[PDB]
Formats: structure tokens, C-alpha cells, sequence
């Protein structure tokens, strides 16, 4: 019935930004990773 | 808005000319050639 | 087979009646045996001699080319050979163990096993063991036995699945097992203990090699063709060959303190892998290759008569020289398109 | 038993003294020759997916994006041949 | 050229022709012509400033006083003794290197390299050790110094795809090192290993959980990357990454873990499982979540994602027990459905709640 698009990586810009970066500037992989998978995460 | 539109934009132009003189890196180590060692030592079960 | 006043190994593989010697260097044919009457069944090498079997007899082969010594005696099939210094060991389909000495010919020793009870399907003597022989069954019970004593020196309770193969282990006490359920057991026979377990589920395990060149790695074939790699150091998968061969694997064998690997199979093929890449990728190095299929049309082609042109139902045309086999040629796949297939393969 | 006369065993002596050696010697003498012939003792002689053989890939019940898998088939109109639109 | 190609395979390290003259001298501070002009004491000077001045930043280097720079290592060359000691040699530059790699960017930590290149020759022989110290600053150019050390000529050579940077005095770009990581399998290895290593080395001393963080970042920032890259992902690729998903699950550094989190969302994002593995996976996701207390809520948004872009029944009932002895477990599954979706949990939880009850 109702078709949902699920969020991909490559669509989302901040994750974009976020892995365009160089590594001794990019922070701690925590960060990287609460920002990671709540981008990834379905939006209510 | 505009300012940092065009600093984005510039930031691209620095990797992709980065990338342009670093390569796609498809390519891989080519193969090489082997020989045998020779004057190898074995141990024969016969002597058993 | 190494060799004694050259140093060198050599790879003897069975052709029907007959037998082939290759240098594993080049895979250049080197001998071509005298035919026996059966076609062969069973063969073993002890580095000065070849042996091969043919229905209830055996005979040795000298200088890989003619027979010096029979051996009769046997009322059934023999499907083991094993040599042990001067004397060889044989084993009937009925149970029957004989001791010969390979000159005289005349038999040292005869045991029985009882065919129910205990069925011999796997032999092997361990290293810097004193004429000792170990011996599988189908039921899946081990026996080591003492030759010289004629006695039993222990029983192995072993597993229910049934023993397939047995190889020597780069280790002064260790063995691998094959079993039919496709499991390999590394066991250590002095005190009884199992190292570490190994399953594929592809079928039996037709045979085991161990790597010797540095590297903990072990090899084991599979009846569909495939051959896995486990690395002993770890306990774990490193990878597997799929496809290896068409048909079953017969034979895997590493060569010694190199990174090298022999196969051959039912499909015609004498293949040479080369464990060198990245991530231990194994990759054809060499190959001596023939129809992997029944032939449909031969004819002679020239008027001089030294090739005959040969089609099979594997898709190929194919020439052989009827002088000597270093002038064999290919001709190829029928192919439209033969520039997709560069970029793609085969 | 004799280390010399036997083809096997006088590749293995070492000086002339031991033309025959006893059972405990000759333990010693074969075990070295098969660690030196293996090149040492290895290190190992003394809920998981890599303990067996199996895939990881598998098909999904959506139609994957990127790639479609078609394959052509026989002209509809193939019996009845026409040149018209 | 068939003598030429045997003679230079049976070329080696040991027998270089810079280790006989002084014409040309390998320096990463200075240009050949003014590196041959100075002396074993200046170079061992400046390495005992550089250490000197390490030792104000971080303690633990304290060991590497006396097997490095000391008078003993002054005066030894590798060439001279066996092969043992060459080995014990490898050992301590490569977990001097280890230590060395967070702080690379400042200057005593070039003039400790500068020591190490001028009396060792790391560059001739601990290449891969010099690559693994260097690569998480492939963007900067004392990155490019260092990879114009090395001799990367031969195209067999395992360091060849580096060659246009060396040639061309630019930093790698980081699309290459995706191509690269993700089409060269041994080069994925090669950075797990790293990695892998790296977080045993500094497990042992505490309070060490800062100087893993770029490298870390480093090891979440590509491989997620290489993911996004590849136009299929074959069954290669996971199977090689799974033995480290499982060691980074079973570490207690929040980093690792954090970094094994995102590479099994990307994943499961991306490829489609088989029940088996979706279940061992999520079978590890639960059983080790509550190890690390910082971590507990994107570990369970973890399990979200791979309950949702997986097929529905493809986790069993195995690991429900110790799903629901986590402590908080409603208040913090709550917490994360006040901004997003939990309907995946909660649908595989209920109907073995209700047959549990």
C-alpha cells in the first residue's frame, strides 16, 4: 500500500559535510556516530 | 549567505584538482614473477 | 615425488592404463609408463619406485617407465597402498592387510578385519613413529597397530560419522581427520586430545593438505569441486576456492615450504595455484589441460598426419599433435562477440 | 639398529661413531629431521559465521534500485509481421 | 633486462647504495645537500631535544629512553647485527611509532622521526610501519615529506598507487583512498589491522582514551565511506569485516565501539542478509550492550536500524531474555520515541511478551 523512502547516506548533506572533512579536523567518533545513526533514523 | 556559499564551492575546487592529480586509484599492484626455491630440505618416512 | 640425484619434485598423476611424470617446475611430461591390462585403481610413490594397482594385483614401477617387480596373492581389489621403507603395504576390499618386501616379493605379515566390525577406508603412518600405521574405518572407530610387534597397541572410540582421510600434520603427534559429514578434526594421538574442529557443508572430505612455507594455513577438498582454507593459528576461515574443478576434487597437495598448490580432478585438468596476492587470493599460475568432455568429431587434419583436429560437447575445438603433447594447441570457445569477452572473460 | 647400510638412515649420520644407534637416539635424531625439515614448531601446535562455510549476501523482496535484470524475449506481433505503426 | 630484472628483485635494503657514500643523505627536515653536511651528534642531539620536549606532553614515552636514544643505539647499526636483533628492532620502532602517531603533528615528534630516519633507515625498512604512523594526515604536506622518503617506483610494488603524490608534491585526496580502500581488499585489512593493534597497545596504560580519537575518527571516516563507494558490496567485503565488527563489539573503548556502531548501520543500510547473519548480529548487538553505560541509547537506535531495512521476521527469540533485563530499557526506548520511530522494536518485542507472560 503506502510506499515510505527511508533516508540513504548520500542524500543527507550534513553527513556529507561530515565525512568531507579531513580526519585530524573531524571530532570525536561518538559525535560522528549519535549524528550518524539519528540521521538514518526514520523522522516522525 | 552568499560569502559562505562561494568559500563551499571554492573548498570543492581545491579537492577535486587534488583528486585529478592523485587518480581515480582503480588500478592495483601489477602481478609478479615467481621462482621455485631451490635446495630444499625434505624428510623421507622410509628411514622410520 | 622428490627425487634423489636431482633436486627436484615431480607430480605423477593416472591416465587410464597408464601413468604421466611432470616436473612440477614447467608441468613438462618427463616419462610415459608401459600400460597394464586393468585399468588402474590405486597408486603410491616412495620416492625410487611407483606403484600402482590394477584389479587383485600390483606391480612396481622402475625409472617411471617399466615394471621390475609383481605382486599376486590378493583375491579382491585393492583401493590402499602404503609404503614403508622396503615394504609395501596393501589393502583388499574384503579386509585383508598384507606386509610384502618390495624385492624378494615374498609376504611378511597377513592381518584380517573383520568387514562388519572394522572396515579400513583411510591409512596413514605417522612421522618418527617406529612401524606404526594408523587406521580408519567407515564405522568411525581408529586403530593404531604396531607392525613388527603384531599387536594393538590402542583404539581410538573416534567419531560416529565415519573416517574419510588422514593426513600427517606439521606436528610430531598431530593428525587431521576427515569426516564424511564434511568435518575436520585435528586430534593428537599420544594423549588423546582434539586441538580444534573445522566444517564445510559441501560433503565428505576428500583430502587435506598443510601449508609448510611459514604460513598456519590447511586445505580441504570437497566432493562439488570447492577447496577451503582455515588457518590453524586463529580457528578460523580465511577463504574458499569455488569452482576449483568441475568435478570432484581428487587430490590437493602443497608442496613443500612453498606457497604452491596441485589439484587435479575428473575433468581432464592438472592445475598449479599460487597463493601470492592480496588477502591470500589464490590464482591460476599453471595448467595442462584436455576435453573436459565426451568427444563428438575427430578427424585427421594435414597430409603429413602429426595433429588430429577434435571437437567435444564443452563448446571447444581443439588440436593434438600425435609426436609429442608440447605442440597440443586450443583453438577456443564458440564465441560472437569476441571482444566482449576480453573485457568480461569467459 | 644400523644407521649405516641403511640407505635412509646414513643420509641422517651425523659422525662416524654412530654406525648404530640405540632406540632412544634414533627417537631424537627423527624427530629433528622432521623439525628441521618443517622449518620449526609452529605456535599452534603447542553466533559465528567464519567457523563455517556460508554466504552473506542475499535477495530482497523489493526491486533493488540501480540495475534492472531483464532479458529479452520473442516480438509480440512475431507470427503476424507488419511495417505499419 | 632479464639479468637486469633478477638483479633488481635481489636488490634489499641491507645492501643500499647510500649506506656505502655520503652523496645524498634522506632527511625529512632538511634538503639532501645540507643533510649531508651534519653529524651523528647534531641528528642524536635534536632527537634527545624532541624526546626531551615529548616527555613534557606525555609520560609513557619514558621507555623508549634507553633502547632508542641513548648511547647504545647510537652506536648501533642494524646491518651489522642478525636477524634477531633486527626483529627486536622492529618490534620497538613500530610501538615507538604506535605511541607517536597521535602527536605527529607537532614538531618534536618530527625531530624523533627525523633521529629514527637519519640512524635506523626506517624508510628502507619499516615502510609499512612509517605508512601506518602517516596515514590518518594523508591532507597535510609534511604528509607528502614523508611519502617522498620512500622509493615507490616499481608498479608491482605495494605502495605504487601513492607514487603521483610523491612525484607531484600534493596530499592525497580522500576519493582515491576510498577507491583504493574499498577495490584493494588489503588495503581495508591493513587499516583494521592498524587500528586493531593500535587500541591493544594503549589499552594497557589509563586514562588513554584521548590519544585514540583521530585515528579512530579516521577508521569511522573511510570504511563508512568506502560502503557509500562501492556500486555492489560483495560477500569479500563483509566477510573480512566481520571478525573486526566483532572485536570492535567486544571492546570497552567507547570510540571503537562507536566507529563498529556506524559501519554496521551503513551495512545494514546498504546490503541485503540472510536471517543467519542479521540474527548473530543483533544476537552480538544485545548481548554486549550494556558493558559501556555512555553507550547504551545509539546501541539500541543500532538495533532500530537493523530491524528496519532487514526482513521482518528475521530475528529469532534467542536474544529476548537479555533484551529485556537491560536496566531503563522502556524509559530509555521513550526517550528516543519522543524525535523518531521505535514501531521495529516494539513489533518484534510484543508477540514474545505476550507468550513470555
Amino acid at each position: 500500500n503506502e510506499l515510505v523512502q527511508l533516508p540513504l547516506t548520500e542524500n543527507i548533506p550534513a553527513i556529507s559535510e561530515l565525512l568531507h572533512t579531513p580526519a585530524h579536523v573531524l571530532p570525536s567518533a561518538a559525535f560522528l556516530c549519535s549524528m550518524f545513526v539519528n540521521s538514518l533514523l526514520l523522522s516522525k | 549567505e552568499n560569502r559562505a556559499k562561494l568559500e563551499a564551492r571554492l573548498r570543492t575546487l581545491e579537492d577535486r584538482g587534488i583528486r585529478k592529480i592523485s587518480g581515480t586509484g582503480k588500478a592495483l599492484a601489477k602481478t609478479e614473477k615467481y621462482e621455485h626455491k631451490s635446495e630444499v630440505k625434505t624428510y623421507d618416512p622410509s628411514g622410520d | 615425488r622428490f627425487s634423489a640425484l636431482k633436486r627436484r619434485f615431480y607430480v605423477t598423476t593416472c591416465v587410464g592404463k597408464s601413468f604421466h611424470t611432470y616436473d612440477v617446475q614447467k608441468l613438462s611430461l618427463v616419462a610415459v609408463s608401459n600400460s597394464v591390462p586393468q585399468d588402474i585403481c590405486c597408486m603410491a610413490a616412495d620416492g625410487r619406485l611407483v606403484f600402482a594397482a590394477y584389479g587383485n594385483v600390483f606391480s612396481a614401477f622402475a625409472r617411471n617407465k617399466e615394471i621390475v617387480h609383481t605382486f599376486k596373492g590378493h583375491k579382491a581389489e585393492i583401493h590402499f597402498l602404503q609404503p614403508f621403507g622396503d615394504h609395501i603395504i596393501s589393502v583388499d576390499t574384503d579386509g585383508i592387510l598384507i606386509i610384502w618386501h618390495i624385492y624378494s616379493e615374498e609376504e611378511y605379515l597377513q592381518l584380517t578385519f573383520d568387514k562388519s566390525v572394522f572396515k579400513i577406508s583411510a591409512i596413514l603412518h605417522p612421522s618418527t613413529y617406529l612401524n606404526k600405521i594408523l587406521l580408519g574405518s567407515e564405522q568411525g572407530s581408529l586403530q593404531l597397530w604396531n607392525v613388527k610387534s603384531n599387536k594393538l597397541l590402542y583404539t581410538f572410540p573416534g567419531w560416529k560419522v565415519g573416517v574419510t582421510a588422514l593426513q600427517q600434520a606439521p606436528a610430531v603427534d598431530v593428525v587431521a581427520i576427515g569426516l564424511m559429514s564434511g568435518q575436520v578434526i585435528i586430534h593428537n594421538i599420544k594423549f588423546n586430545e582434539t586441538l580444534m574442529k573445522f566444517r564445510q557443508d559441501w560433503g565428505p572430505i576428500t583430502s587435506i593438505s598443510f601449508r609448510t612455507d611459514g604460513h598456519p594455513v590447511m586445505a580441504a577438498g570437497s566432493p562439488c569441486g570447492h577447496i577451503g582454507l582455515w588457518d590453524l593459528e586463529d580457528k578460523k576461515l580465511i577463504n574458499q576456492m569455488r569452482n576449483a574443478h568441475s568435478t570432484a576434487i581428487a587430490g590437493l597437495t602443497f608442496l613443500h615450504r612453498e606457497p604452491l598448490l596441485v589439484t587435479n580432478g575428473a575433468d581432464n585438468a592438472l592445475r598449479i595455484w599460487i597463493f601470492d596476492g592480496p588477502t591470500g587470493e589464490g590464482r591460476l599460475l599453471r595448467f595442462r589441460m584436455g576435453h573436459s568432455a565426451p568427444l563428438t568429431n575427430i578427424r585427421y587434419y594435414g597430409q603429413n598426419g602429426q595433429q588430429i583436429l577434435s571437437a567435444s560437447q564443452d563448446g571447444t575445438l581443439q588440436s593434438f599433435s600425435t609426436v609429442h603433447e608440447k605442440f597440443n594447441k586450443s583453438l577456443g570457445h564458440g564465441l560472437i562477440n569476441k571482444k566482449r569477452v576480453k573485457r568480461k572473460g569467459l | 639398529v644400523d644407521m649405516m647400510n641403511n640407505r635412509f638412515r646414513k643420509d641422517m649420520m651425523k659422525n662416524a661413531s654412530e654406525s648404530k644407534l640405540s632406540k632412544d637416539n634414533l627417537k631424537k635424531r627423527l624427530k629433528e629431521e622432521f623439525q628441521h625439515a618443517m622449518g620449526g614448531v609452529p605456535a599452534w601446535a603447542e553466533d559465528d559465521l567464519l567457523q563455517r562455510t556460508g554466504n552473506f549476501i542475499s535477495t530482497s523482496t523489493s526491486l533493488p534500485r540501480g540495475i534492472l535484470k531483464m532479458k529479452n524475449c520473442q516480438h509480440a506481433n512475431a507470427e503476424r509481421p507488419t511495417v505499419a505503426r | 633486462t632479464s639479468l637486469a630484472q633478477q638483479l633488481q628483485r635481489l636488490a634489499l635494503p641491507q645492501s643500499d647504495a647510500s649506506l656505502l657514500s655520503r652523496d645524498e643523505v634522506a632527511s625529512l627536515l632538511f634538503d639532501p645537500k645540507e643533510a649531508a653536511t651534519i653529524d651523528r651528534d647534531t641528528a642524536f642531539a635534536i632527537g634527545c631535544t624532541g624526546l626531551e620536549e615529548l616527555l613534557g606532553i606525555d609520560p609513557s614515552f619514558e621507555q623508549f629512553e634507553a633502547p632508542l636514544f641513548s648511547q647504545l643505539a647510537k652506536t648501533l647499526e642494524r646491518s651489522v647485527q642478525t636477524k634477531a636483533v633486527n626483529k627486536q628492532l622492529d618490534e620497538n620502532i613500530s610501538l615507538f611509532l604506535i605511541h607517536l602517531s597521535p602527536y605527529f603533528l607537532l614538531k618534536p615528534a618530527q625531530k624523533c622521526l627525523e633521529w629514527l630516519i637519519h640512524r635506523f633507515h626506517i624508510h628502507l625498512y619499516n615502510q609499512d610501519s612509517l605508512i601506518a604512523c602517516v596515514l590518518p594526515y594523508h591532507e597535510t604536506r609534511i604528509f607528502v615529506r614523508v611519502i617522498q622518503l620512500l622509493k615507490i617506483n616499481n608498479s608491482k610494488h605495494r605502495w605504487f598507487w601513492l607514487l603521483p603524490v610523491k612525484q607531484s608534491g600534493v596530499p592525497l585526496a580522500k576519493g582515491t583512498l576510498i577507491t583504493h580502500c574499498y577495490k584493494d581488499l588489503g588495503f581495508m585489512d591493513f587499516i583494521c589491522s592498524l587500528v586493531t593493534k593500535s587500541v591493544k597497545v594503549f589499552a594497557e596504560y589509563p586514562g588513554s582514551s584521548a590519544q585514540l580519537r583521530v585515528l579512530l575518527a579516521f577508521y569511522a571516516s573511510t570504511i563508512v565511506s568506502a560502503l557509500v563507494a562501492a556500486e555492489d558490496v560483495s560477500d569479500n567485503i563483509i566477510a573480512k569485516l566481520f571478525p573486526y565488527i566483532q572485536k570492535g563489539l567486544k571492546s570497552s573503548l567507547p570510540d571503537y565501539r562507536a566507529a563498529t556502531y556506524m559501519i554496521i548501520c551503513q551495512i545494514s543500510v546498504k546490503v541485503t542478509m540472510e536471517n543467519t547473519f542479521v540474527n548473530s548480529l543483533a544476537s552480538q548487538i544485545i548481548k554486549t550492550l550494556t558493558k559501556i553505560p555512555s553507550l547504551i541509547k545509539d546501541g539500541l537506535s543500532c538495533l532500530i536500524v537493523l530491524l528496519q531495512r532487514q526482513k521482518p521476521e528475521s530475528l529469532g527469540k534467542k536474544p529476548f531474555p537479555h533484551l529485556c533485563n537491560v536496566p531503563d530499557l522502556i524509559t530509555i526506548l521513550h526517550g528516543i520515541s519522543e524525535t523518531y520511530d521505535v514501531s521495529p522494536l516494539l513489533h518484534y518485542m510484543l508477540p514474545h511478551l505476550v507468550v513470555s507472560i
